[PDB]
RNA sequence: CUGACUGCGAGGCCUGCAAGCCGAGCAGGGGCGAAAGCCGGGCCUAGUGAACCGGUGGUCCCGUGUGGAAGGGCCAUCGA
RNA sequence: GAAAUUGAACUGGCCGUGAAGAUGCGGCCUACCCGUGGCAGGACGAAAAGACCCCGUGGAGCUUUACUGCAGCCUGGUGU
RNA sequence: GCGGUAGGGGAGCGUUCCCGAUGCCGAUGAAGGCCGACCCGCGAGGGCGGCUGGAGGUAAGGGAAGUGCGAAUGCCGGCA
RNA sequence: AAGCUGUUGGGAAGCAGCGCCAGAGAGGGUGAAAGCCCCGUAGGCGAAAGGUGGGGGGAUAGGUGAGGGUACCCGAGUACCCCGUGGUUCGUGGAGCCAUGGGGGAAUCUGGGCGGACCACCGCCUAAGGCUAAGUACUCCGGGUGACCGAUAGCGCACCAGUACCGUGAGGGAAAGGUGAAAAGAACCCCGGGAGGGGAGUGAAAUAGAGCCUGAAACCGUGGGCUUACAAGCAGUCACGGCCCCGCAAGGGGUUGUGGCGUGCCUAUUGAAGCAUGAGCCGGCGACUCACGGUCGUGGGCGAGCUUAAGCCGUUGAGGC
RNA sequence: GCGGGGGGAACCUGGGGAACUGAAACAUCUCAGUACCCAGAGGAGAGGAAAGAGAAAUCGACUCCCUGAGUAGCGGCGAGC
């Protein structure tokens, strides 16, 4: 019993090519270049899925430090006081209160200040 | 019952290892990976190194043979009387070759441990111990002659 | 097709009733000149092997 | 198992026979496999790089050619050229142990008997080798086509009459084998055929 | 005076293999000593070579229809 | 209306880095998008699975007081 | 407890072909093709929906291999 | 051998209805899926002529007996021995037997060879003349059958192939199958020198228009949505934003502006992003098999036993001896 | 007057007769009387009525298959046969 390659090799190829669309040049038309670029893309995606955390942490931290420096202290003093006050509150992100409702942010500044020392 | 599932009772799996793929036995395919993995290794059974084999041993096994070679001679087949004790009456090489223990080795010769039955027995030879154990039970004639 | 036995092997090696392989003690034919009587007795006997022992079996087996 | 129904022109009396109760499906698997693998016939063929019809000359020097590096065109890397490990003619049949065969056979008849579908007969009104007669007689035996039937008897005429029928398969007593037993849902056969069946094993 | 013995060898050292090395003790028969005992070569570590092949002596063996003989095996020793 | 060539290209300089000889890495500098006509410094530019060198218990040609053979010639006996 | 090359082990996916087939599916449209942001599986993959196409296809459960390609300055063809 | 009606369709063999034959429910064709439409199938029947024909029947050629006595005959440069070799499992080996190029060279049954040097004994056989079917091998040819191929496969050749073409020559050696049920192969009009098209017409379909079924990928074009001319890039990825689009909703698809990050794939390597190797791109072919014999494991049958090989019987996917 | 001549895919017999390769070099050996050249044969060919086998006072022309048997043996007693 013989079995040619048949549909198979095309189907598989087509599948990979389906992801390739959007890419520049042969890299999206040719199966081979498509495969390679898809590999690199997969790895980049996996890595940046961890990068996203660091990036957002940093952005938040900058904003927090800015609005905190509006009141008189720096981010280091802020977190020292806040963690010393007992408020394990606010996954740093939720200090977005710098933007909306900055009054709450100010009361938090005080509660950190007095409990700092 | 019908051809829907006489299927082999879940152990015989013909799953021969197909090594050509991208996962399982990729690229190098089967245990190879190096070189002199191509046509075929030299033996290895008895052979190789190119030194001296284990061939340093020696033939004490004399009488390996002459040109006319094998000298035909009456080959003696032994038989314990404990396997003979399975049945009883009066045995001859015919009965022993019929039972299963003889296989036309022809020259019969009872011997050995086990226990003796008082029955009679024709053979071609008799071991001492067997002759005595059977002497304490029954009678026994010697060979024909040839 | 149909493995021929290794004639060299059988002419110089005996397979045990259990499974081991037996050969004669080497060093008792050419090296003698005034070697002690201790030698020629201990070299007169036969002995086992080890892992080439397992190789040997393959070289027979119709035997 | 034992209490099988026997049909004859004088009533529906019964009978009994050995027929082991326990039935290993795997045994039927190996026997049927042996049968289908022996009825198999090797024939698939191909040609090696030497079984080809080409020349042997090295197609080009390989040195300084700039091209690849090749030998004769019979090589399997070439299109048209020899196949690599193509199938050659070979025998698929082997020797399944007789004990196993008679075993599986008696076990198949046994299972069919256990289901109750078995039926030993002697009444054959459909004398002449004609389909309609066997159709009426089958209408008598409760046969109808609802169940595929294996018929086994030494009678040539009955064989002929039942032969064309699609929901039935002809068979001689010596032709009795596990595959055909498994095929049909219901088994019907002669007293003589069942006698020689008992002669093989019983 | 000739234990530079014959028939062995429990148990190890070293070691991939093969090989090398140490050895109490048992039986036979002897050496020296009154005996206890010591002796299976030399204070010890190099002084050497698997196997195949052949020479010589020896012996419970095999020896092609049977008896011999040729030849072979085994034990001893020899040809790097 | 061709050709060798061609992994893909959105293909800059310096300084360093690194398999030490980077358009692709880091740092700094420079640069509007596309072409035409010219030069030949770089892309270790193209070309030939290095002709130098080494390796393979590879091949071939040649040599001789390497080995073993063969032709050819010399030679004793014998048949004619 | 779970980085992983050589390597060993386990569990699966798909292709062709046979039993299951005097069967079942198919003009109310088979195989193949094109499309998808939908469904299921960790994955190979299976399923559904629209379009094309026009005569074949093959369950559950088993069986057998010319059985899965990205590279060999691979082979043939097509086209830059 | 045994079929009509209704129905859907371009076309029925599909569908529905009742019905029929079967020693035929193999298969092929018929516009689509037919036991009953055609060709066949099961089962039967047939030769004036040619071939074959011990299977049977006849005929001929031919062959068939015991004891006594006689010394006539019984295969020649042969036996046998030696020299040089071949054959056999036998490579000179204790090397026989058979075969014979060279040399010596008999006997005719009280003879002669041989049974592994040679000898004795015990046995087998008649050399140096010839003939013979069957059982066995093969496949140019015919037929059957495939858990064999389906146009890069399968014979090199499904087709005007050992051709075209290459080579002085021996030789080398290809590609190339597909309208549709039916040609009904597109009249006539139109543009055009034609080629080629646009109507019209045939057809179920012309996206079946003639190297014409299905029409994949590279590659080349046209229109559209998004986007770019101060920007440094293995061309991606994550994030937010704008424009465009499907959707009540929330959401989702496409694109890419800015920002973060980012040294192609395989191979060979102590080590690669390497200025080490291989690939222009796409599609198809392409590489761990089978046979016998082992070895462990493994699912079963049997068990001091287990199993048959060639073959014969059976059948024509039936097994048994 | 009778016969011969040439051809035939493979098979068959006979007369000649290699090397790569194997031995992990190589010369005895191996591949092997295989490839091939030549002659001849016929639907087959060869072989065939014992101057035999070889241990049983046994078999009773030849060919082919299974087994004997990878035994007996052969062998730089190596490869291997
Ligand atoms: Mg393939
Ligand atoms: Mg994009
Ligand atoms: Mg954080
Ligand atoms: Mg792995
Ligand atoms: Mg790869
Ligand atoms: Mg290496
Ligand atoms: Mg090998
Ligand atoms: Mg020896
Ligand atoms: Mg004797
Ligand atoms: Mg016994
Ligand atoms: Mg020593
Ligand atoms: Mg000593
Ligand atoms: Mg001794
Ligand atoms: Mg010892
Ligand atoms: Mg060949
Ligand atoms: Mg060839
Ligand atoms: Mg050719
Ligand atoms: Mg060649
Ligand atoms: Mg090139
Ligand atoms: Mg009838
Ligand atoms: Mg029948
Ligand atoms: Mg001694
Ligand atoms: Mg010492
Ligand atoms: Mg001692
Ligand atoms: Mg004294
Ligand atoms: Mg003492
Ligand atoms: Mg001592
Ligand atoms: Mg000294
Ligand atoms: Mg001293
Ligand atoms: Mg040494
Ligand atoms: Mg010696
Ligand atoms: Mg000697
Ligand atoms: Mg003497
Ligand atoms: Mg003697
Ligand atoms: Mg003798
Ligand atoms: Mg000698
Ligand atoms: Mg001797
Ligand atoms: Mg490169
Ligand atoms: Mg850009
Ligand atoms: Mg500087
Ligand atoms: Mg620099
Ligand atoms: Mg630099
Ligand atoms: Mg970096
Ligand atoms: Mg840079
Ligand atoms: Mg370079
Ligand atoms: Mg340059
Ligand atoms: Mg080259
Ligand atoms: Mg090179
Ligand atoms: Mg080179
Ligand atoms: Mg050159
Ligand atoms: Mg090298
Ligand atoms: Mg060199
Ligand atoms: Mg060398
Ligand atoms: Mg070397
Ligand atoms: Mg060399
Ligand atoms: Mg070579
Ligand atoms: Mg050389
Ligand atoms: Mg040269
Ligand atoms: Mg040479
Ligand atoms: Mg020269
Ligand atoms: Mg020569
Ligand atoms: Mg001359
Ligand atoms: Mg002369
Ligand atoms: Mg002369
Ligand atoms: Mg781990
Ligand atoms: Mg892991
Ligand atoms: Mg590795
Ligand atoms: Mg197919
Ligand atoms: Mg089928
Ligand atoms: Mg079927
Ligand atoms: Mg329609
Ligand atoms: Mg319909
Ligand atoms: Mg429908
Ligand atoms: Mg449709
Ligand atoms: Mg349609
Ligand atoms: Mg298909
Ligand atoms: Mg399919
Ligand atoms: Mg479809
Ligand atoms: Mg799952
Ligand atoms: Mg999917
Ligand atoms: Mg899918
Ligand atoms: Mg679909
Ligand atoms: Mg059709
Ligand atoms: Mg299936
Ligand atoms: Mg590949
Ligand atoms: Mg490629
Ligand atoms: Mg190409
Ligand atoms: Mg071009
Ligand atoms: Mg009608
Ligand atoms: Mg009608
Ligand atoms: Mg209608
Ligand atoms: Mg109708
Ligand atoms: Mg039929
Ligand atoms: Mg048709
Ligand atoms: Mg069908
Ligand atoms: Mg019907
Ligand atoms: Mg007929
Ligand atoms: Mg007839
Ligand atoms: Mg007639
Ligand atoms: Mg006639
Ligand atoms: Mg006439
Ligand atoms: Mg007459
Ligand atoms: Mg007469
Ligand atoms: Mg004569
Ligand atoms: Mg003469
Ligand atoms: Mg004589
Ligand atoms: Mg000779
Ligand atoms: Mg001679
Ligand atoms: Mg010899
Ligand atoms: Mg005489
Ligand atoms: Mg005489
Ligand atoms: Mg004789
Ligand atoms: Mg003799
Ligand atoms: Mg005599
Ligand atoms: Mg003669
Ligand atoms: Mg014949
Ligand atoms: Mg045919
Ligand atoms: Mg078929
Ligand atoms: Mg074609
Ligand atoms: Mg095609
Ligand atoms: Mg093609
Ligand atoms: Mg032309
Ligand atoms: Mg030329
Ligand atoms: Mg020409
Ligand atoms: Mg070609
Ligand atoms: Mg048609
Ligand atoms: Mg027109
Ligand atoms: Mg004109
Ligand atoms: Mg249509
Ligand atoms: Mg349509
Ligand atoms: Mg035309
Ligand atoms: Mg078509
Ligand atoms: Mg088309
Ligand atoms: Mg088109
Ligand atoms: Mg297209
Ligand atoms: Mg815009
Ligand atoms: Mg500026
Ligand atoms: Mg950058
Ligand atoms: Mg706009
Ligand atoms: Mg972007
Ligand atoms: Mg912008
Ligand atoms: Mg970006
Ligand atoms: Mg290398
Ligand atoms: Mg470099
Ligand atoms: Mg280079
Ligand atoms: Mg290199
Ligand atoms: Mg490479
Ligand atoms: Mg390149
Ligand atoms: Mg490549
Ligand atoms: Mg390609
Ligand atoms: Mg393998
Ligand atoms: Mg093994
Ligand atoms: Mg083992
Ligand atoms: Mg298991
Ligand atoms: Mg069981
Ligand atoms: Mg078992
Ligand atoms: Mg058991
Ligand atoms: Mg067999
Ligand atoms: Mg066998
Ligand atoms: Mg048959
Ligand atoms: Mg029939
Ligand atoms: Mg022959
Ligand atoms: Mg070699
Ligand atoms: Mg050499
Ligand atoms: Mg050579
Ligand atoms: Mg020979
Ligand atoms: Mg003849
Ligand atoms: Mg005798
Ligand atoms: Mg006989
Ligand atoms: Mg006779
Ligand atoms: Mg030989």
């Amino acid at each position: 019993p013989r079995a040619k390659t048949g549909v198979v090799r095309r189907r598989k190829h087509k599948k990979i090519l389906k992801l390739a669309k959007g890419y520049w040049g042969l890299r999206s038309k040719s199966f081979r270049k498509a495969r390679e670029t898809l590999f690199a893309a997969g790895n980049y995606a996996y890595a940046h899925r961890k990068r996203r955390k660091r990036d957002f942490r940093r952005l938040w931290i900058v904003r927090i430090n800015a609005a905190c420096r509006q009141h008189g202290l720096n981010y280091s003093t802020f977190i020292h006081g806040l963690k010393k006050a007992g408020i394990e509150v606010d996954r740093k992100n939720l200090a977005d209160l710098a933007v909306r409702e900055p009054q709450v942010f100010a009361e938090l500044v005080e509660r950190a200040k007095a409990a700092q020392g | 019952d019908l051809r829907p599932n006489p299927g082999a009772n879940k152990r015989r799996k013909r799953v021969g290892r197909g090594p050509g793929s991208g996962h399982g036995k990729t690229a190098t395919r089967g245990h190879k990976g190096q070189k002199s993995r191509s046509g075929g290794l030299k033996d290895p059974r008895r052979f190789e190194g190119g030194r001296s084999t284990t061939l340093m041993r020696l033939p004490k096994r004399g009488m390996q043979g002459q040109v006319p070679g094998e000298i035909k001679r009456p080959r003696y087949q032994g038989v314990n009387l404990k396997d003979l004790a399975r049945f009883e009456g009066e045995v001859t090489p015919e009965l022993l070759v019929r039972a299963g223990l003889l296989k036309k080795g022809y020259r019969l010769k009872i011997l050995g441990e086990g226990e003796a039955k008082p029955l009679k027995v024709v053979a071609h030879a008799f071991s001492k111990s067997a002759l005595e154990k059977l002497k304490a039970a029954g009678g026994e004639p010697v060979l024909l002659e040839a | 097709p149909k493995m021929k036995t290794h004639k060299g092997a059988k002419k110089r090696v005996k397979i045990t009733a259990s499974g081991k392989v037996v050969a004669m003690k080497t060093g008792k034919r050419h090296l003698n000149w005034q070697k002690s009587g201790k030698e020629i007795r201990q070299k007169g006997r036969k002995f086992v092997l080890a892992k080439p022992e397992a190789e040997r079996i393959k070289l027979l087996l119709p035997y | 198992m034992y209490q099988i129904p026997v049909l004859s022109p004088s009533g529906r009396r019964e009978l009994a026979a050995d027929l082991p109760a326990e039935i290993n499906p795997h045994l039927l698997w190996e026997v049927v496999r042996w049968q289908l693998a022996k009825r198999r016939r090797g024939t698939a063929s191909t040609k090696t790089r030497g079984e080809v019809a080409y020349s042997g000359r090295k197609i080009w020097p390989q040195k300084h050619t700039g091209r690849a590096r090749h030998g004769d065109i019979g090589a399997p890397i070439f299109v048209g050229g020899g196949v690599v490990f193509g199938p050659k003619p070979r025998d698929y049949s082997y020797t399944l142990p007789k004990k196993v065969r008679k075993k599986g056979l008696a076990m198949a008849v046994a299972d069919r008997a256990r289901e109750g579908k078995l039926l030993l007969v002697e009444a054959f009104a459909g004398v002449n080798g004609k389909t309609k007669e066997f159709l009426a007689w089958a209408k008598e035996a409760g046969l109808d086509g609802s169940e595929s039937v294996l018929l086994v008897t030494g009678n040539e005429l009955v064989r002929r009459a039942a032969r064309n029928l699609p929901w039935v398969v002809t068979l001689a007593p010596e032709g009795l084998n596990v595959y055909d037993i498994v095929r049909t849902e219901r088994l019907v056969m002669d007293l003589d055929a069942w006698e020689v069946f008992q002669n093989r094993i019983g």
